[PDB]
């Protein structure tokens, strides 16, 4: 029993991290829209 | 902050709960009661038991990330690596076994 | 112990110097130290009396100091260089901490005080692994971290060593303190030309441990560990009082023997490098080492000291030690200088 | 033979904790090397997406790496489902 | 002030050191240790190790003090003295506390301090990670990697503490 | 609104062991054919109430100051040890919250080192190294079960050992761990037959909660959290009635035969039963997900 | 280097100094030794930590355990001083002096 | 040293995706096969060029693609979708297995009203390739020249001139 409730959770582990692989590149992109935002905000604070 | 928090509040309210034991009876102002090398011995069995408890709980943290080790793609090793450590405890306990190492009798 | 643990304890000291050896990566360096020491401990106590248990504690206690530093000379390499590998330090602070382990390990002066009073303490057999077994590993490192170590820090250690061992062994009647002092001044030897020929550091090293076990094998033969217990050898085996005289002889660096061949060529490797003072300091310095050898050979070879009735005893029966590689080792120790261009192998 | 069951069932008879712990730890050496599913748990191991799944510049001869991810090319976790 | 908890828990992990370098009577030696261990455990704690901190716990603390106290107990004096009653005990630690409140001054005055090596007191979160969102614990997967890369280390690991044991029973045996 | 959470688990845990030492005198009275407490209050309900004042209101070192820790670090600890509990949901919710106990459990050897160090007998001392020792000789049993029983969960977490069960109690597959843990926790707890105040009955509470979890499992359903709330304090409570049971019911061990008993057949066979568990998953193909 | 590093390091001075400035209970030494092995574990693991070196966690748990052998040695060894004198005291380990 | 490159803000601005993490990871399986193309192009870019700022387009692109896929959804499939993800959302970690009645409505929906195909078991951890026209980045890292290798020793292995010539030896 303990083997086939096993395997059912690696199943769903896998496709809990497909759903992460799907979003990655959505949260990918608006991290580096933060980090340079907030470099380009220091920046400007750092020239004055 | 919610760890520091519960252990500050475990050891605080212990720390009342003692104190107030200690000071709570001095209210009943009792009369005063008039009550006027550096081996124990030791003996070394009671020594050997905590080295002999060290050395294996060292060995327990070897074996630790054992679950952890199960989910790589290289089992073969893990596997023959997580055997190897358990026998060499066994090994370990068949030596202190054979030798009298566990024993009381003196 | 048990015959079949005494073996297994000695393959774990030699495998501890072999993890050193083979390592290319400095927790490895550190655990064969930490497994090193861990089994050499057993054979100091084996005898069991309060003297053994005071060299044994002595001696874990100096190692100990030394393998904590040596650990924090390679946590901060790692600060500084994000790397494992065993080479050249990053870091002038972690050589200093490094050189210092490696010297308080091979008990050079001022590190020094350990070796005399640990060697005493414990049997003849387990001496002779402290004093030549015991130096491959510290030097082993040495020889690869070189080119950043402190030339200053190594030879004032040097120096230092040459003279403590040189003024200590003037004033000893114990055997294995004598042992302990010429061990002392010969690793003085062995550092001074390191910075500047390695290769000069191992063919000492190797000539120094063949001469080293030849006096201790034939101390152990018969059981001799003061200057007066020894005078009486001419009486039982004159024999060995000619091999000593000819070892003693040797080490000394007298030519035509094998011991004066790391003495020579350390002198031509540090002229090469315009060190003139410091290679005549040292070899002059050594004449202290000379001396009480040769006071050594003139109470066992070439004087013949009072003996006792009971000797009488003895000439009925046989040497029965096993005296393994003897007559190997004093050959080596005393007719090798005309094969000195063979030293290039090391290289 | 029959001089070892007579040294097993002595055994069996001063000491079943130990000819349980000897039997069982032969079965833990043992029976991985023996089982027909050993490989499934390598391939299991290998299955699970940790990392980001990085695609390869398309430079024209890549026949069998597939276009989209529900192409029929590339590695399938069919087996999988069915064990 | 939370954000220099990690400086904060340090300032405390030296006085602790100062406590049992000073050397008072073995049982507060091993108080003191007990102490820094675990506020050693908190440093190691906010940097992500949650593991090699609760090794601290339960190694470091729950097995070798443990063992420590107990060896302490059976062979040492029994009876403690007041701590810092001694005048030697008594200096040292008032001369630790004083270079450890001197270097804490200058560092937080100015945000700076040199002592053989330069150190900056800007704060210790300047140095963070600023990238990370992998769904596992990378503390976890370099300890997990010992059994498939570290076979060598578990090796020598395992046979010094085999060794270790039976290099004890040789040196208590007294024959 | 956490510090009500933290006040709402500290009060019940010491209500409940102030009435743990109620259920002990009766239940151990009825299996001896008398009652136990029926005269203070209906039922005897008063009986921890008496008993509680008289003992704060009764006349009261080597070291003053180890003899104020001691009673501090045991108690201090011994409520610690509630705080990851998953009943359902965990007041912390820690990713390594089983590695936590362990390392909290271990350090409660240091309140009876310090007890026994702080009386000033050398009598005392003695009974405490004593203690000591018994105390870590069961620490190693109850790390390597405890390792077993994670290799079929998965990882460190408590909450993840309520779904490793979802199906069925752990203790169908791991029976004989489950024995050998389940002796372990009354020789920790130092329970008859291995006994050679508030945080001792507070500390058997908490193992025999977490041996429910362990080896029993509950269903979660997390629209209604209070059933699983329900059924996993009955099996606490009658696994914590079972430690009366048994004390009621057998003899005491011999300090030696209980070392023999941990270091001659407890540790070879929790030994080979952690080979075992290593392997299985892999051979089964039933590794659980690391996740 | 950064803030925290100022006193790991200061706290492997503080136990080094007090490793060698020895007083009379070789007990108190040994904690001086373990002290100062709490700074290099505190230390390495906070380098490898930070710098994201994933192979190099296992270091400090290495590092533990062969430090806690050799304690159980140097232990063992205080016993047996213990044994042969009543006290751990330095000061009776001063027969090889001749 | 050179002044570190910065785009300015207007470069760096986009329409967000504002929806929740659980209504991500209930769209998730459906995006990841439906964006697909944009989003391998942005995560190559990214590998590639080992810069954020050299992949800023692509990134909008990929926020496009996004938007997009969430109006097909609330024009269609807003119901079922809205009663999904809020099952989703009920549990703390999340969960898929606790809400697959939701999930099944949500399936047939977008299969009837958009043609969508949920992606099987080990589908989107594939490693697919994607055509691009972004030039190869020659020297992502910035590297400098090599050092020079010493010379290489070659020859034939003649004996040393008059043995090793070490002071008086003849061989
Ligand atoms: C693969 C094979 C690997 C070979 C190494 C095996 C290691 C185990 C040793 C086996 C053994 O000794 O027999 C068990 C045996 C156990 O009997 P026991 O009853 O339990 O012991 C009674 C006492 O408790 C103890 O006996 P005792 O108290 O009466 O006296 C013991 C003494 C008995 O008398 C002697 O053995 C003295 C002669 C040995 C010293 C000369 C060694 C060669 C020097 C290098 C130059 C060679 C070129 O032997 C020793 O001193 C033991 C250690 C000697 C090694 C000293 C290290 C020198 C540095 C070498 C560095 C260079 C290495 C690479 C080359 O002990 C012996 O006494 C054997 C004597 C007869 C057989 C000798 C075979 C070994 C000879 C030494 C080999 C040298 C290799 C380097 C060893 C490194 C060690 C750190
Ligand atoms: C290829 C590797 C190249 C090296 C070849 C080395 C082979 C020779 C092995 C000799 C040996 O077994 O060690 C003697 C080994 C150690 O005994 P020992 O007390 O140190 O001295 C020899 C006994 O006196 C001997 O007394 P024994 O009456 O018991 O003689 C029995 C021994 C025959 O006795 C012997 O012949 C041992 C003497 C041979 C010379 C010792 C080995 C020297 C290794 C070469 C060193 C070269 C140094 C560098 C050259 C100078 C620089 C260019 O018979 C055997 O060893 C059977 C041969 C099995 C191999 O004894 C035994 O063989 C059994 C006892
Ligand atoms: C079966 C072997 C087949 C065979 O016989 O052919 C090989 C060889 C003859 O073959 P070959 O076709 O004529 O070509 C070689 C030429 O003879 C010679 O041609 P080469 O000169 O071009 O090659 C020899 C060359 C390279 O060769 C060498 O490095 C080693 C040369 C020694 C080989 C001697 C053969 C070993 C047997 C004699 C051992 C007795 C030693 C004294 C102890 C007496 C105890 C009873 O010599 C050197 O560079 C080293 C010069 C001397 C180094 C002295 C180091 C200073 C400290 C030691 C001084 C102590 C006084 C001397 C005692 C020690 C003996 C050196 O056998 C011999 O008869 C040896 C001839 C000796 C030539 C030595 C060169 C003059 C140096 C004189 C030193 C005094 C020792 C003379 C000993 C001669 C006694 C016989
Ligand atoms: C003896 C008394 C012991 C009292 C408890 C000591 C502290 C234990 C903390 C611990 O290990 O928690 C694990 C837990 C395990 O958590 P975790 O590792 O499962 O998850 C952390 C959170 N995530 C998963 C999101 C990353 O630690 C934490 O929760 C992380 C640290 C939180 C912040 C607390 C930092 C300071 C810790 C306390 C310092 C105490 C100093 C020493 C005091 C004196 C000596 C006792
Ligand atoms: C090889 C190239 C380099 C050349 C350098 C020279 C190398 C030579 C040294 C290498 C090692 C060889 C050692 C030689 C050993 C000689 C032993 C010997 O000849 O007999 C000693 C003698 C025998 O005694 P006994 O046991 O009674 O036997 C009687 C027989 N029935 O015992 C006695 O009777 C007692 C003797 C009294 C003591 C005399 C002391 C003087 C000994 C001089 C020889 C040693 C010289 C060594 C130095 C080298 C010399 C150049
Ligand atoms: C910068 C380095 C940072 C670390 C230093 C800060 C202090 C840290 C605590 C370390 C304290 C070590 C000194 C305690 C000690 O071990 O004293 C031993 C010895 C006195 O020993 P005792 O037997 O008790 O008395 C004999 C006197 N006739 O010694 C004595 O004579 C007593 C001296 C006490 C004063 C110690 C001064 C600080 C130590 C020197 C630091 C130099 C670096
Ligand atoms: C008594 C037995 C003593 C202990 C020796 C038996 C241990 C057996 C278990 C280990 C066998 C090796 C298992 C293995 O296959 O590991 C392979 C490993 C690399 O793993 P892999 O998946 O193949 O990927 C390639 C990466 N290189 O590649 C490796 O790293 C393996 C290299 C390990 C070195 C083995 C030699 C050990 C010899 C010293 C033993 C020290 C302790 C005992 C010393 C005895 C006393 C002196
Ligand atoms: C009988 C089965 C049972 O316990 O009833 C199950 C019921 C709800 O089912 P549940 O166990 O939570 O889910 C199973 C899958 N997870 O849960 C319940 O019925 C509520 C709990 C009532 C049953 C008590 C649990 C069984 C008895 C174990 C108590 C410990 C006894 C220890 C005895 C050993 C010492 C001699
Ligand atoms: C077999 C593999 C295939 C499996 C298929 C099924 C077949 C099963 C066959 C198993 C046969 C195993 C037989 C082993 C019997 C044990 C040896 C023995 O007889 O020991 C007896 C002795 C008793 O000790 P004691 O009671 O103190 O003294 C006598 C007082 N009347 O005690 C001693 O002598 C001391 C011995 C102590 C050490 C033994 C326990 C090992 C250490 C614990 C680890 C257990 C796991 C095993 C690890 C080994 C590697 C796998």
């Amino acid at each position: 029993s303990m083997m086939k409730w096993n395997r059912e959770r690696r199943r769903l582990q896998i496709e809990d991290f497909e759903a992460r692989i799907a979003l990655m590149p959505l949260l990918q992109a608006e991290k580096d829209r933060r980090v340079l935002q907030m470099l380009r905000e220091n920046l400007e604070e750092e020239a004055t | 902050m919610n760890l520091m928090l519960a252990l500050l509040t475990n050891f605080t309210l212990a720390t009342l709960l003692v104190i107030i034991a200690f000071w709570l009876p001095q209210l009943n102002v009792y009369s005063e009661k008039t009550s006027p090398s550096a081996r124990l011995p030791f003996s070394m069995k009671f020594f050997l038991v905590a080295i002999t408890f060290l050395l294996f709980d060292l060995e327990i943290a070897l074996l630790l990330p054992l679950p952890w080790a199960s989910q790589t793609a290289n089992l073969n090793t893990m596997l023959t690596m997580a055997l190897f450590l358990i026998i060499l405890l066994a090994v370990s306990l068949a030596y202190e076994w054979t030798q009298k190492g566990l024993e009381w009798t003196e | 112990m048990n015959p079949i643990i005494f073996i297994i304890i000695l393959l774990t000291i030699m495998l501890g110097t072999i993890i050193v050896m083979i390592s290319s990566h400095w927790l490895l360096v550190w655990i064969g130290f930490e497994m090193n020491m861990l089994a050499i401990i057993p054979i100091m106590m084996k005898n069991h009396n309060p003297r053994a248990t005071e060299a044994s504690t002595k001696y874990f206690l100096t190692q100990s100091t030394a393998s904590m530093l040596l650990m924090m000379a390679v946590i901060i390499n790692l600060m500084f260089s994000g790397q494992w590998t065993v080479m050249k330090l990053f870091n002038p602070m972690a050589s200093m901490l490094m050189t210092m382990a490696l010297a308080m390990k091979l008990g050079m002066a001022p590190f020094h005080f350990w070796v005399p009073e640990v060697t005493q303490g414990i049997p003849l057999s387990s001496g002779l692994i402290l004093l030549t077994w015991q130096k491959l590993a510290p030097m082993s490192v040495l020889y690869q971290i070189f080119p950043s170590i402190n030339l200053n820090l190594i030879l004032t250690l040097s120096v230092l060593s040459i003279l403590i061992g040189g003024w200590g062994g003037l004033n000893q009647t114990q055997l294995r303190k004598i042992m302990a002092y010429s061990s002392i001044a010969h690793m003085g030897w062995m550092t001074a030309v390191l910075p500047y020929n390695p290769t000069m550091t191992l063919l000492n090293l190797i000539i120094y441990i063949i001469m080293t076990s030849t006096m201790f094998t034939m101390f152990m033969a018969n059981s001799t560990t003061t200057t007066l217990s020894l005078s009486h050898t001419w009486n039982k085996t004159p024999i060995m009082t000619v091999l000593i005289l000819a070892t003693l002889l040797s080490m000394g660096g007298l030519p035509p023997l094998s011991g004066f061949m790391p003495k020579w060529m350390i002198i031509q490797e540090m002229t090469k490098n315009n060190s003139i003072i410091l290679p005549t300091f040292m070899a002059i310095t050594a004449l202290l080492n000379l001396y009480f050898y040769m006071r050594l050979t003139y109470s066992t070879t070439l004087t013949m000291f009072p003996s006792t009735n009971n000797m009488k005893m003895k000439w009925q029966f046989p040497l029965m030690k096993k005296m393994t590689f003897l007559p190997t080792m004093v050959v080596l120790s005393t007719m090798m200088l005309p094969l000195t261009p063979m030293l290039s192998v090391l290289e | 033979a029959e001089r070892v069951a007579a040294f097993l069932k002595n055994v069996w008879a001063k000491e079943p904790v130990l000819v349980a712990s000897f039997a069982i730890a032969g079965l833990a050496v043992i029976l991985p090397t023996l089982s027909p599913y050993t490989k499934y748990s390598l391939m299991i191991n290998r299955a699970t997406p940790y990392n980001y799944p990085v695609p390869l510049r398309d430079d024209g001869n890549m026949p069998d790496v597939p276009s989209h991810p529900q192409d029929p090319q590339g590695p399938s976790l069919e087996w999988l489902k069915r064990l | 002030m939370m954000l220099y908890i990690v400086f904060i828990l340090s300032v405390i992990f030296v006085m602790g050191f100062v406590g049992f370098s000073s050397k008072p009577s073995p049982i507060y030696g091993g108080l003191g240790l007990i102490v820094s261990g675990g506020v050693g455990c908190g440093i190691v704690l906010n940097f992500g190790g949650s593991f090699l901190g609760l090794m601290v716990f339960l190694i470091y603390l729950g097995g070798m003090m443990v063992v420590f106290g107990y060896t302490t107990a059976m062979a040492t004096e029994q009876y403690p003295e007041i701590w810092l009653s001694n005048k030697a005990v008594l200096g040292a630690f008032v001369t630790g506390l004083l270079m450890e409140f001197f270097m804490v001054y200058y560092v937080l005055k100015d945000k700076e301090v040199e002592v053989v090596f330069e150190f900056n007191g800007l704060g210790d979160w300047v140095i963070y990670d600023t990238g990370d969102s992998g769904f596992f614990s990378e503390e976890a997967m370099g300890i997990a990697a010992l059994y498939s890369y570290g076979t060598w280390l578990v090796i020598v690991t395992g046979w010094s503490l085999l060794i270790g044991v039976v290099v004890i029973m040789e040196i208590t045996r007294g024959n | 609104m956490f510090m009500i959470n933290i006040l709402m688990l500290i009060i019940p845990i010491l209500l409940a062991v102030a009435f743990l030492t109620l259920v002990e005198r009766k239940v151990l009275g009825y299996m001896q054919l008398r009652k136990g407490p029926n005269v203070v209050g209906p039922y005897g309900l008063l009986q921890p109430i008496a008993d509680a004042i008289k003992l704060f209101i009764k006349e009261p070192t080597s070291s003053a100051s180890m003899f104020i820790l001691a009673p501090i670090m045991a108690l201090g600890l011994a409520l610690t040890m509630w705080i990851p509990l998953p009943m359902p949901y965990p007041l912390i919710n820690m990713n390594l919250g089983v590695l936590f106990m362990l390392a909290m459990s271990s350090l409660a050897v240091y309140s009876i080192l310090w007890s026994g160090w702080a009386s000033n007998s050398k009598y005392a001392l003695i009974g405490a190294l004593r203690a000591v020792a018994q105390t870590i000789s069961y620490e190693v049993t109850l790390a390597i079960i405890l390792l077993s029983v994670l290799l079929m969960s998965g990882s460190f977490t408590l909450s993840t050992l309520i779904t490793t069960q979802e199906q069925m109690w752990l203790i169908l597959p791991a029976w004989p761990l489950a024995m050998m843990w389940f002796i372990s926790t009354l020789a920790e707890t130092n329970r008859a037959p291995f006994d050679l105040f508030m945080a001792e009955y507070a500390n058997i509470i908490m193992m025999n909660i977490f041996t429910a979890i362990l080896f029993l499992g509950t269903s979660h359903n997390p629209h209604m959290p209070e059933l699983y709330t329900i059924n996993f304090t009955i099996k606490s409570l009658l696994l914590t009635m079972s430690f009366l049971w048994i004390r009621a019911s057998y003899p005491r061990f011999r300090y030696d035969q209980l070392m023999h008993l941990l270091w001659k057949n407890f540790l070879p066979l929790t030994l080979a039963l952690c080979m075992w568990h290593v392997s299985l998953p892999i051979l089964t193909s039933g590794i659980p997900p690391q996740t | 280097m950064s803030m925290v590093y100022m006193n790991i390091m200061m706290a492997f001075t503080v136990s080094l100094v007090g490793l060698l400035m020895y007083r009379s209970h070789l007990m108190s030494s040994l904690l001086c030794l373990e002290g100062m092995m709490l700074s290099l574990f505190v230390m390495a693991a906070l380098t490898i930590l930070n710098s994201h070196f994933t192979l190099a966690s296992m270091m400090p748990i290495i590092l533990l355990v062969f430090a806690a052998c050799e304690a159980a040695l140097g232990l063992s060894l205080l016993v047996m001083v213990s044994n042969t004198y009543g006290t751990d005291y330095v000061q009776n380990l001063n027969l090889l002096q001749c | 040293p050179g002044i570190v490159e910065l785009p300015s803000l207007e470069d760096l601005k986009v329409q967000e995706v504002k929806v929740s993490s659980s209504v991500l990871k209930a769209a998730a399986h459906h995006y990841g096969a439906q964006c697909d193309k944009p989003n391998k192009e942005f995560m190559l870019c990214r590998w590639e060029e080992k810069d954020p700022r050299r992949c800023l387009e692509e990134g909008k692109l990929v926020n496009q693609c996004a938007l997009e896929f969430f109006r097909q959804i609330k024009r269609h499939c807003a119901e079922p979708f809205t009663e999904y993800w809020t099952c989703i959302d009920y549990s703390g970690l999340q969960l898929f297995r606790r809400c697959r009645k939701q999930q099944a409505q949500f399936d047939e929906c977008v299969l009837d009203k958009l043609g969508w195909v949920r992606p099987d078991l080990g589908d989107l951890s594939k490693v697919t390739k994607v055509k691009t026209d972004r030039p190869l980045p020659e020297n992502p890292y910035h590297s400098r020249a090599r050092p020079e290798p010493n010379p290489e020793v070659e020859g034939d292995l003649k004996p040393a001139r008059h043995g090793s010539r070490l002071f008086f030896w003849t061989m």
